[PDB]
């Protein structure tokens, strides 16, 4: 119980004497408010803390007392369907607390239900020999995710008792027999937000994730663990995308963790998801996501934390076997907010103003990701997918947090304000657009349709890279001046992105385009993109097939529309486009 | 006659217009980022000397 | 009780060093009392031991330190708020400027306010008939929005402020804005253009208005916007109205703030501004929207000149970064006597999905836009290849384009200052001017739509 | 000799008190209270304390309660005979849950200056597999050529595929290759040990491996440690010895970091001043020696942020090594696999390891007319699509099919497929023969109808 003494307060920063007691990166309570900081630096007996919340009337000789732990994040039943601060507080909770619509100051708050009873169902026997991960019962938290309560690390012994019953996460509801002693345990485990979660081993992502965007889906596929970015400037859809990807993807929990950004896009999430319904789940949508809002003109410290805890969530979720999804937005300002306390501190800075150490601090970001296997022996295999929106100043990707992003990650979505001024969206340049994933997603997925896709995608991609250096020619000859077949490249390749990659997120039914549905489009385009060229080595002028095409490219036009279940219609206008020809040649 | 004289727009502007715009730009785009490295080094000399 | 020292150590620029002090706080009110009995306010910046780092709003000159006292007022720096403010116009510090009657202020508010919690936050949703159609139509405007003006030095954005100010209303309602106005650093002749205008529209009445000219202190430009953001709060939310904030400029505000952070000689970020500017910006532009069981509104329109014509400029990049969307001018248009002259294309509004449909427009309003884009995207484009290639150059599609991109911008985008459009009236319109296409080639509009709607 | 005197803990730097005979980059390990063992090492040491940077963070410590221990020596490494086959760290420690060496003797990663009049010329070809490198580019024993890379050009395939195909010729001598991995993601890590394991390569090779989430400060050491292991096997063991380092880039992003922690300023674009003389000391390290027989030959890789050579990292690199291989994003995304464009590559060198009794006679001859109508072709081709195919004279238009044939058949091999320097000297003959004998002006009436079709 040693009592810290304020000896200065500049912003965000406190500077404490009397703390020599204390330990780097300890959460304290600083002031008569006792509001929620945390110690950086240690100089003598002088420690410096920087404050998760508004310092506005705090001054010195005030009181600063330590908790002797870092950062951490409770993991237990009650943590679905809630939307938590950067450092894990229970927004609809806070409310009905403080009584007020605004966020208050000091004013402390367990993120999680205590006073609520689950039913825990054993699934072990007494008696056993278990280790660190071990699963020994699951609480239906949602009709569709069981919440596996696992073994907390650095415990191995025999369990002694154990029993279904409906508790709390606060009383035991096991005990298991250590060397160091009787130890018993809860449905409740807490966890430091900045130490990657113990593993046994670390496995490559294979399994293709559902986007339901055509774009990514097909030519730029981020596997189930892989790791993707986002970099555009503002307005070029970089938080539409993720919400696109966190309505319909094929994960079993996902993570949407907004730091730094607007508070109507929180706000929005929370009144839409209870509403929506999509399989894998047949409920909603919030019996599977968990939300870490931030605004951004939240205090700027609990962007970092809000980072840090929205991954550990991750990881414990991951831990139990299940396929989760990270949706960072936006990393930049968790970068942002890092320049500040860095200029704050008068540290020497990197590119841009940046700490030197951003790259470093990435790394370890994206290095707790991806597919592995937890620990025990159940050997259950877990998958983290980081989907990363970065924002670029100026739209110019030779920024630091871009740059470094780009060298840990496989998969990269780079959006164009070009694109999004022609509001063709979504807005990604698929010229520079890439993923290291392509080769092996094209494996799996041709086996799985048992289609052609891997030759379809790579010739669709073809007619694109061909678009791109024939428009390079009709600004210096024309476009009737020469490479008559070329046009046909050039008018079948605006049907690729007008009609294939232009996805309106908008449209209750091309909001979402299933992998089979998404075969037939893909499918229709290149068939004619060859009966195009059978028409000309046979000598039939392409303006008498482009007037075939109109009559019959009005309903490619609208093949985004049709509905999902009658995939036929997609499949039958192929054999109408079989048809022209023999009608128009002859 | 008549293609001749297209073609012979389309080099006249390309010669006039749109090449000698790309050099001074680049130029001019060459002497800003010039100017802001230097404007920076200096500010971090400052930070060097706190 | 009263708090006053006589221990001033240090006076230099806008900052002032207090030293042998105790019992301050962080961000506190102060008042500097000179040898001669003039008052200057200031705030804390930074207290350490027995020492304290203050600035000074109204200046420094002519004070004597050995003979000056500083008073610690013992709170932030806090607006005396009223439902007697409507009407009234006050200075950068909330201080009545107009001779009017001595305000019995209701309570006392600290500038800085608090975040609204997120749970409590509704979404905005009601559209707002503004009368420009490149506004309502294109990129629409709904009320709880923090939809900024992206303009330059010379270009008219005063007139469109003014214009949307009192061509602002919303259907399904006869709820009149009541506005409220911030002049950050601005001239006299761009002050009175609003002045004025509100005296013959009657909407002085019917507003609060808090005034920093160029003549005034560049420092007081720091709390102006809050001063302003606070009363709007202040009357949306406890007396249920609905607010209007206009800011202007914007641009001057992020000078002041690096005036202060090159006194007090902080790390600099871009172009010397502060590293916490961002931040700094979205505390003010956050302070919008509507929130649960509370009937009033406030909205948010400020206005910055963009240096440079810059739009990668420190100032506007954040900016659009934060707001929900910008509006943007360009001198090209204005050139051309485009009235207004709003460059549709890097503009944005990203509440515009939710905001229009069926219900509280036309069911056409989401496919005309989207239509309105790409046909201009590729026919402003195809201009440009006319002028230097000629217009035998093109093919036939592409001047029917170019055609239709020029006539877009003469009626479409210029409307004149004066002019209001109903949403019907713009929808109207809309069809009439992309009716110069074959259908063939629009593949962007439902064709049971299409047939319905099309002239 | 533990030290309780912690004063400071500033970032990852940390301050020790009331010390003696402390050494500039001397190791230091910090017992903190709760027992846990973090590394550290002197950035800086004054007459009564040290300043000293931890590998490891500096999360969790309690100065009062915690101690330090200085050990007397810098970054070494154990120097043994045992050591091809087992993966490494990039401290040296071992990775591969494999049985710990007994070093024969500890070294200083640092190294010294090699004598200029000691150096000894490289002459001996070297075979790589690859095509565009082993016969166009040529790479020569102790040349020190780098390879210019994007973010996802195939540069991990490229990097797996020559130190699997790479071989000395003939030479009765064994073939050393220390592989270096700097700051790369696991699946990176993960592909190029598996890889090694399955080709056999694993038993040819030493590894260093660093991870990107590992520790800057030994992102910095992990070359030094693969160069001092290459040195070991070479110039002590009269070993050919290939070394391949990657990333290159991510090595001056963790050398930038130890910068602000010195809290030295930037010289150009963010990075440090030394950024020339620091990759200098750890590539002028590479080639034979007079009297002895060893070969030290370096392949360094290199991601140009965003496809440009002015960059610091690609251009401060061309003023020290000899020539340069670039992948191009055009040739990628065409499906040229490996995506090497021959025009912007360069081997200073080549000339050094062509020629009878290293490769066939016609080698330089051949090159240089593959070159020469590689670029005739490629400007056939860009006239072609500008005013159609006819305008072309039809041996342009035989220039234009021979320039696409080039690059499916010859550049484009597959990054497991591997060639020798043969089947790739009459390959080009097969191409050259879609020539008609008359423009061929390279070649000499020895060699011209003694290979070709
Ligand atoms: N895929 C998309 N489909 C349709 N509209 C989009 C799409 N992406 C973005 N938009 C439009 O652009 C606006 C910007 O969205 P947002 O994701 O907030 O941009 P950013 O994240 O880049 O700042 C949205 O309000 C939306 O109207
Ligand atoms: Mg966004």
């Amino acid at each position: 119980m040693q009592i810290g003494k304020i000896i200065k307060v500049s912003g965000p920063l406190v500077m404490a004497e009397n703390m020599s007691e204390a330990s780097i990166q300890d959460m304290c309570l600083v002031g008569d408010l006792g509001v929620i900081g945390e110690i950086i630096e240690m100089r003598q007996d002088v420690a410096s803390i920087q404050v998760y919340e508004e310092t506005s009337g705090i001054g010195p000789g005030e009181p600063v007392r330590s908790t002797g732990e870092a950062l951490s994040v409770e993991l237990g039943p009650g943590i679905i369907s809630q939307m938590f601060d950067g450092i894990q507080r229970p927004l609809d909770t806070f409310m009905e607390v403080t009584q007020s619509n605004f966020l208050g100051r000091g004013v402390q708050l367990p993120a999680l239900d205590h006073e609520k009873q689950w039913w825990f169902e054993a699934t072990i026997e007494e008696g056993t020999e278990v280790s660190a991960g071990d699963i020994i019962g699951y609480v239906d938290e949602t009709k569709i995710i069981q919440h596996k309560i696992m073994v907390p690390n650095g415990i191995k012994g025999t369990v002694q008792k154990i029993e279904s019953g409906s508790f709390t996460i606060d009383d035991p509801i096991c005990v298991i027999e250590t060397e160091q002693g009787l130890k018993e345990l809860t449905m409740m485990q807490k966890w430091p937000v900045r130490r990657g979660r113990p593993i046994k081993q670390k496995l490559n992502p294979d399994v293709p994730m559902i986007t339901g965007q055509r774009v990514i889906d097909t030519f730029f596929p981020v596997t189930k663990g892989g790791a993707a970015a986002v970099p555009g400037p503002f307005g070029a859809g970089k938080t539409v995308v993720q919400h696109q990807i966190a309505k319909w993807s094929d994960v079993d929990l996902v993570v949407y963790v907004g730091c730094g950004e607007r508070g109507n896009e929180m706000t929005d999430v929370v009144n839409e998801f209870p509403e929506l319904i999509d399989p894998n789940t047949g409920e909603s949508l919030m019996e599977r996501t968990v939300l870490i809002a931030n605004t951004s003109n939240m205090p700027v410290a609990a962007r970092e934390a809000s980072i840090y805890t929205g991954i550990t969530i991750a990881e414990y979720f991951r831990d139990m076997g299940y396929d989760v999804a990270i949706m960072a937005d936006s990393t930049s300002r968790w970068a942002e907010a890092l320049r500040e306390m860095s200029g704050r501190l008068e540290e020497m800075p990197g590119d841009e103003g940046y700490p030197a150490y951003l790259g470093s601090r990435l790394a370890e970001y994206y290095e707790r990701s991806g597919r592995v296997i937890a620990l025990g022996s159940d050997q259950r295999e877990g998958s983290i997918t980081a989907i990363s929106a970065v924002s670029p100043s100026g739209g110019d990707i030779s920024e630091p947090v871009t740059q470094n992003t780009l060298r840990v990650v496989k998969v990269f979505w780079g959006l164009d304000s070009s694109l999004a001024q022609k509001r063709h969206f979504p807005s990604i340049n698929w010229i520079q657009s890439y993923s290291l994933y392509s080769t092996e997603v094209g494996r799996y997925m041709d086996q799985i349709l048992q289609q052609d896709w891997s030759d379809m995608v790579t010739e669709g991609m073809r007619i694109l890279q061909e678009e791109e250096q024939l428009n390079e020619i009709v600004r210096l000859v024309g476009i009737d001046s020469l490479s008559d077949n070329d046009r046909l490249t050039l008018e079948v390749a605006k049907s690729i992105r007008e009609d294939y990659l232009q996805q309106n997120a908008f449209d209750d039914v091309d909001t979402f385009t299933s992998r089979e549905k998404q075969f037939n489009m893909l499918k229709v385009i290149l068939t004619f993109g060859k009966e195009a060229r059978k028409a000309l080595s046979l000598g039939a002028y392409f303006n008498e097939i482009m007037e075939g095409t109109v009559a019959v490219r009005e309903r490619i036009s609208r093949s985004k529309y049709i509905p999902e279940e009658e995939l036929a219609k997609i499949s039958s206008i192929n054999e109408e486009i079989k048809e022209t020809i023999q009608l128009i040649v002859s | 006659a008549e293609e001749i004289e297209k073609t012979r727009r389309r080099v006249n502007a390309l010669e006039y217009m749109t090449i000698p715009q790309l050099e001074e730009t680049i130029y001019y785009i060459k002497m800003k980022l010039e100017e802001n490295e230097r404007a920076e080094v200096t500010r971090l000399i400052k930070v060097k000397n706190m | 009780m009263i708090k006053e020292y006589r221990t001033i150590k240090e006076v230099v620029g806008p900052l002032m060093a207090v030293e042998k002090v105790s019992g301050v706080k962080y961000e506190e009110l102060i008042e500097v009392r000179m040898q001669n009995g003039e008052i200057r306010r200031g705030q804390v910046l930074e207290v350490q031991e027995d020492k304290a780092m203050v600035q000074i709003f109204e200046g420094t000159s002519g004070i004597n330190l050995k003979n000056s006292s500083v008073r610690f007022l013992g709170h932030p720096l806090q607006l005396g708020v009223s439902e007697d403010m409507i009407g009234r116009v006050f200075d950068g510090l909330g201080r009545p400027k107009d001779n009017g009657p001595e305000i019995l202020p209701e309570k006392y508010l600290d500038i800085n306010g608090e975040v609204i919690n997120p749970i409590a936050r509704d979404y905005p949703d009601e559209f707002i008939q503004t009368g420009i159609s490149a506004i309502d139509h294109l990129n629409t405007l709904v009320r709880g929005q923090k939809l900024p003006v992206f303009s330059g030095s010379g270009l008219p954005h005063k007139e469109l402020a003014a214009q949307i100010a009192r061509q602002a209303t919303v259907l399904d309602s006869s709820d009149d804005f009541a506005v409220v106005f911030a002049a950050i650093g601005i001239t006299f002749e761009e002050a009175e253009f609003f002045m004025e205008d509100f005296r013959q529209t009657g909407a002085i009445d019917r507003s609060v208005m808090f005034m920093n000219l160029a003549n005034d202190p560049a420092i007081e430009r720091i709390a102006t916007p809050r001063m302003a953001l606070t009363a709007a709060e202040y009357l949306a939310y406890e007396k249920g109205m609905h607010v209007l904030v206009i800011m202007t400029d914007m641009t001057n505000y992020a000078e002041a703030l690096r005036e202060i952070s090159a006194a007090r000689r902080e790390v600099p970020g871009r172009r010397g501004y502060p590293g916490y500017l961002y931040t700094n910006l979205a505390t003010l532009f956050e302070r919008a929207g509507r929130i649960r069981g509370l009937k009033g509104s406030v909205t948010q329109i400020p206005i910055l000149t963009m240096p440079e014509d810059d739009k990668t400029h420190p100032i506007p990049d954040l900016t659009g970064y934060i707001t929900e969307g910008q509006i943007i001018l360009t001198r090209e248009l204005y050139k051309s006597g485009i009235q207004p002259p709003i460059d549709v294309l890097p503009s944005l509004s990203r509440l515009k999905d939710k905001g229009t449909g069926a219900g509280k427009t036309r069911e056409d309003h989401a496919a005309t836009m989207n239509q309105l884009f790409a046909a201009y995207a590729q026919g402003k484009q195809a201009k440009e290849l006319a002028v230097v290639l000629g217009e035998s150059a093109l093919s036939d599609i592409d001047k029917i384009y170019a055609k239709f991109a020029e006539r877009f911008e003469n009626e479409y985008v210029n409307q004149g200052f004066y002019t209001n459009r109903t949403i019907t009236e713009t929808l109207d319109l809309g069809w009439e001017l992309l009716a110069m296409l074959p259908r063939t080639e629009l593949k962007r509009i439902k064709d049971d739509l299409l047939d319905k709607y099309l002239p």
